[PDB]
RNA sequence: AUGCGAAAGCAGUUGAAGACAAGUGCUUGUCGUUCGUUAAAAUGGCCU
């Protein structure tokens, strides 16, 4: 029992559990009426008016694992029903952030505590944070850049969120889980919903192209494995729900990850088609039977390999032609109609193979020219109209470790008419690595020698974007949403 | 309509309008120049308001009864402040002020000066051959403000100091019922239900002009120093005359006519607009008795003009915190999977007694039956030999034929196994001279697929139960 | 003028009721329709007409608050398990109010509701609240501007009507009475200010089939208080039944009675009696009829005698259904089966 | 050319920096019912409750003063603990609104009006302990507040009233408790 | 809060050859009747105007069938040797009969008693006769003399416009729809010519090569023709003057053709064809012709005609066959004070302010196991699932629901042997799939896990386990060898 | 359950102090207690 309440009389109690139902009792009959999903848990519920027309209380989103992130929400009373609901950015991160505790209940979970799970975890989660140099807490955040909405996919879910009223639009269960149909309380707490992971757009804007992945329950003959699924779903420019289209069972064969999904550039299908790369070698391109309606194969390329990386890339020309496949130590220049090595007639030493020192954390083209690689310890701009490496920079200090292999491309974007903005992030130590992080901002130009501009931000940064008319959006863990712009 | 008497104050600001409350009348001050549920309730439900006044430092308004009474009512305070009475039981049938001096026609022809500053009646008055009477008005001469004007369908020009007419102009057929003085010269009067104003002038007592209207009349308005004119009609119009005193041309029409349309193409009707130099200030009732109101540039609109109102004639209920449809702002939406499509990735697409004669017969057509019964025949040599004997495009859509009736009944993949066996035995020279032998033979790779990928949990299968049989087996 | 004249309706006028403050009638009927007039006696115009999709309606009632008097509701239901609450200029507030907190197997139509004020006497709080009737002798009463479940009454037999009586005690504070009648003549007493507690019982003489209970002189549900120092105490008690004969009581002699004895029987009408409404004052008790046409009866009291000459045979009644008295300025207000309010002025008032 | 400003903001700011439950909830429903107040991790947002709309929206970066409470970058300590709504100083001057930071601040702001840069401050004296709650009846208001000497904390409970001097804050020592766990 | 989501099907990746919308519709006309006439059946007419009968000829013979009640309600059958053609007006009145012994008969419908008009045509058999589609007035006949004539049927004594310069056997004609004046023919030798009636027309204008034998002709468009003869069909444009499509996906001879047009449809426009094997195959203009349905009927059939556009009643499908045998194919089709008292319901809100509307769009029922498993009692749900006449989606989707909640175990603890049954009959069932197999592989692992000791105990479960076993060692031996045929399509790469 | 790692896996981890309860100064268990390490319960289930 999470939140007790007394009406003004003394008749009516409110009781606000784990599993999300908001329940009165009246006590002179022991008899109870309940609100019964409520989007989370009840940590606190009160009524508030003078006769007792709003129930106001504060809800949890104990999903959200790597960082506790409220709801407000205020009831009308008669109705039952929500005449204001507060709420900011609901990101998912990657690893839980300075001194977080989640709630206390019956076990110990991997949503909850115990009570003495709660304390020793408390002590061990600070301990951690101060001692490992492996902590990255990067998040996945996309934008619709027809409408320039910000979509922060939580776990099993997406939170459509505008950054100029500032407020949310819309949540969208985007998964066949159990999120809704029950509240979860002790080994349902020990299940967890199926995790979106990537989310991309389409250059139009009219197609939203979802990869999730969904676990099996544990303790059973097929829990080794798991389920990879990918989704496409529509809308029109004047709804706020997307419909979903195409469902994708398995890319790649059985338990096989999608690494990176990118979207075509305009050229090639109206911007109406996708490349999916594993962890393997191979690489997918799906489209848009427009006779039928729906998405399908339309070139393979599927090669056997017995190693396993983690860490893949990949980066498409603007005409629609030349695309580079970086994967660990190898970017490979391939020939949209062939799918194959572009092999030259010429051979001016301009090899279809590029092999780097450092596994590739990102492949960018800031126009047809110019291909920056971001690698493990490094970062090489190289052109392509010589081919030879422009500019080279040190980064190995910087991320040694403190990054997992692939989420540097979320780190560090570029704008496609100016330059690219750098990310450096390290936590000030006294004497022994404290708790605060400081970030700082660096912005090169299409030649990457030249710093067109230096800036440095306390909290620690864990995204940017750029914003279409030419600034960026940046995400922070404190979510305070920041641009630099022009 | 609903209003009963309605004026605005000087400089058209806020006005005044008696209504009907459950037969008790209440008289209420609206503001126009950018609610007020303030009003004044007449106490007794006989008593009623006869003619209206607004009067200037403290604003105040003049409210001439029924009963025989002229109250003056404050304002900001909801409050009769003092009541002047005519020494009789009367209808007081016009008010008229000018200055500190107030002048009352009574239901019984009797003039009565009162004094406001002191608060007092200083004359009881009445002249001869003024014998029904029911408008007043006072020329202003300056500040000395002798010579008033009187009138019941005969207009007449009193002096006070002598108690006699002087001037008597032909009046109408009907009643007066507006009696404006213009200019230092002239003056306007509307009859009650002709459409005709007669423009006179004074000394000379002529008619210099009448202006015609479209409809009965029924408020008059007019510009600082006659230069338009704006009349609301019975209809519900309003009709600028520009410039009316100039120059058959005895008589003149309206110049500028205004309307009031709102969306539905329902007509909502004027009443009591007021004019000034070039501002144009339009009331109309909204809900049964609320004032709405509207500025305007007559100036600039038009010849002929229809204001378009947004009235909510058949709302839909668009509640702020519903959704548009069902759901409220807080719910989340559910995960509906409905008619999408659900493939696979491993969907390969858009990249000696014979039968062999039957068969390439059935596949040149395409023929369920006859296909069915030469799948029918079982004999492994026979089969052999059909294929022996058959043609390499004949034997790729016997594949693609084989291989979507094997997904489909998949108990029949035991006698279709060895047909396709022998088939990739036999003709395997044309299927790998062919390009795209995936796009070819699509759903046999996929059927293949699927079962190959189901066996490790079959093996698991098999061996957790093999091991719980030969436990109770062995004992 | 008829009330209705300027926008007619479609189906018979089953509520008439005058704000209690500001001059407007509200009417309502089985169009699913509400429509508010501002009432002169010239040109009764139409304010406002909202019309609510598949739910038609037998009881709509104006509710201004007594605490608050700047906080208008207007309650709204028919023959379904919900129950609308409009707040009171482009688009309304309807709230609706459809769970009942547990106690929900007893009434399975909101239909049949009164709304009455309430003090909570520990604080001195005033709120309203809304009676509904139920199953058997089931009466349940609900928290207005909440919606929640207060309190509960149990009569026997087969309830037909209540009402709701005040009792003023001092300074600052009244308590409210339900009463509550069956269908045999059986009256029960509850007070609701301590909870659901029987304070008497009584029988009405004769009283076969009772139809209509209502209490009247003082303030009640019709001529209702605009602040708590205005509250009296009902002094006439009219009961009226099914074969049409209206017994009435005094009630500073059936209190001490406690079996009493009517002030009188009247016997004019001869169908189902269907309508009693007094006067704000209690002068003039209405009793009208709904199976026959003009049949619509007012009497003087305390003389307890019906008026000889209105209505005439030429009276445009037709089956009355609804009848409204004003507040304030001696209206009457009768709506009928064809859709056609109409007013009349006593000038007495 | 390039500038780097903070645009939007996020969290709610909830009360649990207590961690003993006094009222988790800080955010307060105004005098008429009309306009709801939150105050977020960087701002505090006055919705309208007929319309579901954020108002009037008062950030800290803006003034000055709020940058010197709430935005010193080293240490997040301080943070709104309590927010009331009447005038403090004088009886009902409507649109103003007193916070009651973490470490003994409180200002008055005015919701619905033009920001001058002179909010009302003010500063709690003894407050060695840290604020907890701050609650009031009419005219007297008492402080709940966390000190220490078994890794609990001692409530001591102090009586507030106005006006001995202008800055002057009377405090008084009611009553105080050792170990709490919960409380309400 | 927010609603109840209700649980979703269990959608497997689609399998080849799903059902397409057309081969929906055209599954739907079914009801087949079949009716043995006398001797063969040549061609078969629909009314145009209110389409709702059709004529039918036969040996000596033309009998009017109605589309209400499939029976036939009128027969002509005044004639002396064996009739040809019956083929109606385009205004409907009025229908034309060329007989064998070479004159057509022209007499209105509904009357087989008054024989309005006898053209004595040519004394070769005369097999096609139509009435224009565009004028009224005009009907033109062909016949063995090989020679079209246009005859005006004001004056029937003398053709109007002959029409010659073909080679061998005239039996199709085909007018034009926006050409008035424009006819098409279709010879025996193939060679579809096509004349201009307001030229002199004694040559054609030009002419079309369809190598093999035509066997009839139809105006497709205002600008296309589709040519039926020999194997094959092939559709030809008009002014470009060349052929457009060849589809020669038939066995035998194709013999008739029909086209509709803008009619209910998921398919707007279907060319329909018969072809001398039982085989009538359905196309569609839009996709290049291709086959989107084929019915077979036994007999070499010989005509076929789809119900017109405006039938608006129960469409027919009618194919008459050789062996004497027609074959239709069918797609169907208080008191005044008590209002009075209550007289406001059908009012819907027409002149009011302010239109409120709070009522929810109600749901379709929820099945059993949907308000167990929302009630949460897991071994009730899972014994409404295994009751028997259920569907195998339904019970899959039951069990994929429960294991993704989790409660496998506890729904299957109180379980008892005789209840232990129901699941395991299901089991040895659903082991044949792919989908159901790796459900039961999960759902019998726990079963095996739990109840070991029963299993010894009863013997009724020791014979299922030996059923289980056998049909899982077989399922392995499956797969096996459909892995082994992927190793060789791997070689064969 | 920590680190590295691919959806496999490969290495490693379960230490004390204090306090209290029960049973017999001794045994177990407990923690709204500290430091060191990379570390199933109270017959109780989702409104209209």
């Amino acid at each position: 029992v999470l939140s007790l309440s007394f009406s003004h009389d003394g008749s009516y109690l409110l009781s606000g559990g784990w599993e999300k139902v908001m329940s009165l009792w009246q006590l002179e009959t022991n008899s109870q009426q309940f609100l019964p999903r409520l989007n989370g848990i009840i940590i606190d519920c009160q009524v508030l008016g003078p006769q007792g027309n709003y129930y106001s209380l504060i809800l949890q989103m104990t999903e959200n694992n790597s960082n506790s992130d409220y709801q407000f929400l205020l009831l009308n009373a008669s109705d039952l029903t929500s005449k204001l609901s507060i709420n900011g950015p609901l990101p998912v991160f990657n690893s839980t952030i300075k001194h977080i505790q989640q709630p206390i209940s019956a076990m110990n979970t991997k949503n909850s505590n115990s009570i003495t799970s709660l304390n020793h975890s408390k002590k061990k989660q600070s301990r951690k944070l101060i001692k490992s140099r492996r902590q990255d807490f990067t998040t996945n955040v996309e934008i619709n850049p027809i409408n320039k909405n910000l979509y922060f996919p939580h776990i099993s879910a997406v939170q459509i969120f505008d950054f100029y009223k500032n407020e949310q639009v819309n949540y969208q269960y985007l998964t066949s889980g159990v999120n809704n149909s029950m509240g979860k309380v002790r080994f349902e707490l020990n299940l967890q919903d199926p995790i979106i992971t990537d989310l991309k757009f389409t250059k139009d804007g009219q197609w939203m192209i979802t990869y999730e992945i969904e676990y099996p329950p544990n303790d059973l003959l097929s829990s080794k494995d798991l389920t990879h699924i990918l989704k496409f779903w529509t809308k029109n420019d004047n709804e706020t729900n997307w419909n979903l289209k195409t469902k994708v069972i398995n890319p790649h064969g059985i338990s096989v990850p999608i690494t990176k999904i990118l979207p075509s550039p305009r050229s090639v299908n109206n911007s109406q088609g996708c490349l999916t790369a594993d962890n393997n070698g191979g690489l997918k391109f799906w489209s848009f039977d427009s006779h039928e309606s729906n998405w399908c194969l339309k070139k393979i390329s599927l090669p056997n390999f017995n190693h396993f990386s983690n860490s893949v890339s990949l980066a498409w020309s603007q005409d629609g032609s030349l695309i580079f496949h970086g994967f660990d130590d190898k970017l490979q220049i391939l020939d949209f109609d062939t799918f194959k090595k572009f092999e030259s007639l010429e051979n001016t030493k301009t090899v279809s193979e590029f092999t780097l020192d450092s596994e590739i954390q990102t492949v960018k083209l800031i126009n047809d020219t110019n291909l920056i690689v971001a690698t493990r310890t490094t970062l090489n701009a190289i052109n392509l109209l010589r081919g030879q490496v422009i500019n080279s920079f040190d980064l190995y200090p910087f991320v040694n470790g403190v990054y997992k292999n692939g989420h540097m491309d979320r780190l560090i974007t570029c704008d496609e008419r100016t330059g690219n903005i750098a990310l450096v992030i390290n936590q000030q130590l006294t004497d022994v690595p404290t708790i605060n992080y400081k970030s700082r901002i660096i912005i090169f130009d299409s030649d990457l020698s030249t710093k067109l501009g230096n800036f440095t931000h306390h909290e620690y940064i864990s995204w940017i974007g750029w914003n279409y008319d030419t600034d960026f959006i940046f995400l922070d863990i404190e979510s305070t949403l920041g641009v630099v712009g022009t | 309509s609903p209003v009963l008497q309605s004026a605005y104050d000087p400089s058209g600001q806020y006005l005044c309008y008696v209504t009907v409350a459950l037969d008790k009348q209440r008289v209420g001050v609206q503001p126009t120049q950018r609610w007020n549920e303030n009003f004044l309730y007449l106490e007794d439900s006989k008593l009623k308001v006869t003619c209206l006044k607004w009067v200037n430092d403290t604003v105040a308004i003049i409210l001439g009864m029924n009963n025989g009474e002229i109250w003056l009512y404050s304002v900001l305070a909801n409050e009769v402040t003092y009541k002047f009475t005519t020494g009789n039981s009367y209808e007081i049938k016009d008010i008229d002020l000018m200055g500190n001096q107030l002048w009352c026609i009574d239901s019984s022809d009797a003039f009565y000066q009162f004094d406001l500053l002191q608060f007092k009646l200083l004359q009881h008055f009445r002249i001869n051959n003024c014998v029904q009477l029911n408008k007043l008005t006072i020329v202003p001469a300056g500040d000395s403000v002798a010579q008033l004007l009187v009138a019941s369908h005969s207009i007449s020009l009193i002096d006070i100091e002598e108690k006699k007419v002087v001037m008597t102009f032909p009046g109408h057929v009907s009643p007066v019922s507006t009696l404006q003085v213009i200019t230092n010269e002239f003056f306007i009067s509307g009859a009650e239900g002709d459409r005709f104003l007669n423009v006179y002038d004074i000394h000379s007592g002529m008619t210099k002009c009448v202006l015609v209207a479209e409809s009965d009349i029924k408020e008059l308005s007019h510009s600082g120093q006659a230069d338009s004119i704006a009349v609301t009609t019975e209809d519900g119009s309003l009709e600028i005359f520009v410039d009316p005193l100039v120059s058959g041309n005895k008589s003149k029409k309206s110049s500028k006519k205004i309307q009031i349309v709102s969306k539905d193409g329902r007509k909502v009707p004027i009443y009591n607009a007021f004019i000034n130099k070039d501002l144009l200030n339009v009331s109309w009732l909204q809900n049964a008795t609320m004032p709405y109101f509207k500025n305007l540039q007559w100036r600039e609109i038009p010849n002929e003009y229809t204001v378009e109102i947004s009235l909510n004639w058949n709302n839909k209920n668009k509640s702020a915190d519903r959704d548009l449809h069902g759901k409220d702002l807080a719910s989340a939406t559910n995960y509906v999977e409905g008619n999408a499509r659900v493939t696979s990735g491993d969907n390969f697409k858009h990249v000696t007694g014979t039968v062999t004669v039957i068969l390439s017969q059935a596949l040149q057509s395409n023929d369920h039956s006859l296909l069915e019964t030469v799948l029918n025949n079982r004999d492994e040599r026979v089969i052999r030999d059909t294929i022996f004997r058959l043609k390499p495009a004949l034997a790729v859509i016997l594949l693609e034929r084989l291989a979507e009736r094997i997904a489909r009944q998949t108990h029949r993949q035991g006698p279709l196994n060895v047909w396709v066996k022998w088939c990739l035995i036999i003709h395997g020279g044309y299927l790998v001279s062919i390009p795209n032998l995936m796009s070819t033979l699509s759903s046999l790779h996929s059927t293949l697929k699927r079962r190959s990928d189901l066996l490790p949990r079959l093996l698991a299968l098999d061996a957790r139960l093999d091991c719980t049989i030969n436990k109770f087996k062995t004992l | 003028k008829d009330a209705n004249a300027s926008h007619p309706s479609h189906s018979a006028i089953q509520s008439l009721s005058f704000h209690p403050s500001k001059p407007l009638l509200l009417t309502g009927g089985y169009d699913k329709t509400l429509r508010i007039y501002h009432i002169d006696g010239k040109t009764n115009h139409l304010v406002t007409s909202l019309h609510l999709v598949g739910s038609p309606i037998q009881t709509c009632t104006f509710y201004t608050s007594l605490s608050n008097q700047n906080q208008q509701n207007i309650f709204t239901a028919g023959r379904r398990r919900y129950m609308h609450s409009w707040d009171l200029s482009q688009t309304a507030k309807i709230e609706k109010f459809s769970r009942l907190y547990g106690h929900e197997s007893t009434q399975r139509s909101f239909e049949n509701f009164k709304v009455a004020h309430l003090q909570n006497s520990q604080t001195n709080s005033v709120h309203g609240i809304v009676l509904l009737q139920g199953n058997n002798g089931w009466i349940n009463i609900l928290h207005s501007t909440s919606g929640l479940w207060l309190m509960g009454c149990k009569i026997e037999g087969v309830i037909t009507d209540f009402c709701i009586d005040y009792q003023p005690i001092s300074r600052g504070k009244f308590r409210t009475i339900l009463i509550a009648v069956n269908a045999y003549g059986e009256v029960w007493e509850f007070d609701l200010n301590k909870n659901g507690h029987v304070i008497r019982r009584w029988k009405d003489q004769g009283g076969v089939g009772i139809t209509k209970i209502q209490v009247g002189g003082g303030t009640t549900t019709t001529c209702p208080a605009l602040q708590i120092s205005k509250i009296k105490q009902n002094r006439w008690l009219a009961v009226g039944s099914e074969s049409g004969f209206v017994n009435l009581y005094d009630r500073n002699n059936a209190m001490t009675s406690s079996t009493p004895t009517p002030v009188a029987a009247l016997d004019q009408l001869t169908t189902t009696i269907s309508n009693l409404q007094f006067s704000p004052d209690g002068q003039i008790l209405c009793m009208a009829s709904r199976a026959v046409k003009d049949a619509l009866r007012l009497v003087h009291l305390p003389s307890c005698s019906v008026f000889s000459n209105w209505p005439t045979s030429g009276t445009p009644l037709g089956k009355v259904t609804s009848v409204a008295f004003s507040p304030s300025g001696g209206l009457l207000a009768v709506g009928n089966e064809q859709g056609k309010v109409r007013l009349w002025k006593l000038n007495h008032y | 050319q390039y500038k780097l400003s903070v645009v939007s903001g996020g969290k709610p700011a909830l009360n649990n920096l207590s961690s003993v439950t006094g009222n988790k909830n800080i955010a307060r429903l105004s005098q008429d019912q009309r306009n709801y107040i939150i105050p977020f991790n960087n701002q505090i947002k006055v919705y309208s409750v007929e319309t579901r709309q954020c108002v009037k929206t008062l950030k800290f970066a803006n003034n000055s003063l709020l940058s010197g409470i709430f935005l010193q970058e080293e240490e997040n300590n301080e943070s709104i603990v309590k927010i009331l709504l009447g005038d403090i100083t004088v009886p009902q001057q409507a649109h103003l609104i007193t916070v009651f930071t973490n470490n003994g601040h409180v200002i008055v702001l005015n919701y619905k009006g033009k920001l001058v840069e002179s909010p009302k401050h003010f500063k709690i004296s003894l407050a060695d302990e840290k604020l907890a709650n701050v609650f009031h009846s009419e005219g007297n208001y008492r402080i709940l507040t966390t000190f220490k000497d078994n890794s609990l904390q001692s409530y001591r409970l102090y009586a507030l009233t106005f006006d001995d001097a202008k800055k002057q804050f009377e405090v008084a020592h009611q009553a105080e408790w050792h170990n709490v766990i919960l409380s309400n | 809060s927010t609603a109840r989501p209700r649980i979703i099907t269990s959608k497997a990746p689609l399998l080849p050859q799903q059902t397409t919308p057309e081969q929906r519709y055209w599954r739907q006309y079914t009801s087949a009747q079949l009716v043995k006439e006398h001797n063969s059946v040549t061609h078969i007419s629909f009314n145009p105007q209110h389409p709702h009968d059709f004529a039918v000829t036969s040996s000596t013979r033309v009998q009017i069938f109605s589309s209400r009640t499939r029976q036939v309600i009128k027969t002509f059958s005044r004639f002396k040797d064996v009739v040809y053609s019956a083929s109606f007006r385009s205004d409907g009145k009025l229908l034309c009969a060329g007989d064998a012994t070479g004159l057509v008969s022209v007499y209105d419908s509904y009357n087989p008693r008054t024989i309005l008009l006898s053209i004595n045509a040519s004394t070769h058999p005369t097999h096609v006769t139509k009435f224009h589609t565009q004028d009224n007035k005009i009907l033109a006949t062909a016949s063995d003399d090989r020679v079209t004539r246009l005859w005006d049927i004001s004056n029937a004594y003398e053709p109007q416009l002959e029409l010659t310069g073909a080679t061998d056997y005239v039996r199709t004609l085909s007018f034009i729809p926006a050409a008035p004046h424009l006819v098409a023919t279709g010879s025996y030798d193939g060679l579809i010519r096509l004349y201009d009636t307001r030229s002199s027309g004694s040559t054609p204008i030009y002419s079309l090569n369809h190598d093999q034998p035509v066997e009839n002709v139809i105006a497709v468009s205002p600008t296309q023709i589709v040519s039926c003869g020999g194997n094959n069909f092939k559709v030809w444009d008009l002014t470009s003057n060349k052929k457009l499509y060849e589809r020669g996906n038939f066995n035998k001879a194709v013999t008739c053709l029909d086209y509709v047009e803008n009619f209910d449809s998921p398919m707007q426009s279907a060319l329909i064809a018969s072809s001398l094997d039982g085989h009538v195959k359905v196309f569609d203009p839009l996709d290049n012709f291709q086959v989107k349905f084929g019915w077979k009927f036994s007999g070499p059939v010989l005509s076929c005609a789809v119900s017109p556009s405006t039938a608006q009643g129960n469409r027919h499908l009618v194919a008459g066959l050789s062996s004497g045998l027609l074959a239709i194919r069918t797609k169907k089709k208080k008191s005044n004070n008590f209002q009075r008292m209550m007289r406001g319901s059908e009012y819907q809100g027409d002149q009011e302010h302010i239109i409120h509307n709070d009522k929810v769009r109600s749901q379709r029922r929820m099945r059993a196991f949907e308000r167990n498993i929302n009630q949460f009692k897991w071994s009730e749900a899972l014994d409404n699932a295994f009751v028997p006449g259920m569907a195998k989606e339904l019970t899959l989707t039951v069990l994929q629901e429960l294991r993704k909640r989790g409660k496998v175990r506890v729904a299957l603890y109180g379980r008892d042997e005789s209840t232990l049954e129901p699941l395991l009959n299901w089991c040895l069932k659903g082991i044949e799939d792919v989908r159901s197999a790796s459900i039961v592989a999960d759902w019998v692992a726990v079963v095996l896990e739990l109840y070991g000791n029963t299993l010894e105990s009863s013997p009724v479960l020791q014979e299922l386990m030996i059923d289980l076993k056998t049909k899982v060692r077989h399922e392995i031996h499956k797969s096996k060898e459909a892995q082994r045929i992927e190793g060789m399509l791997q070689l064969l790469t």
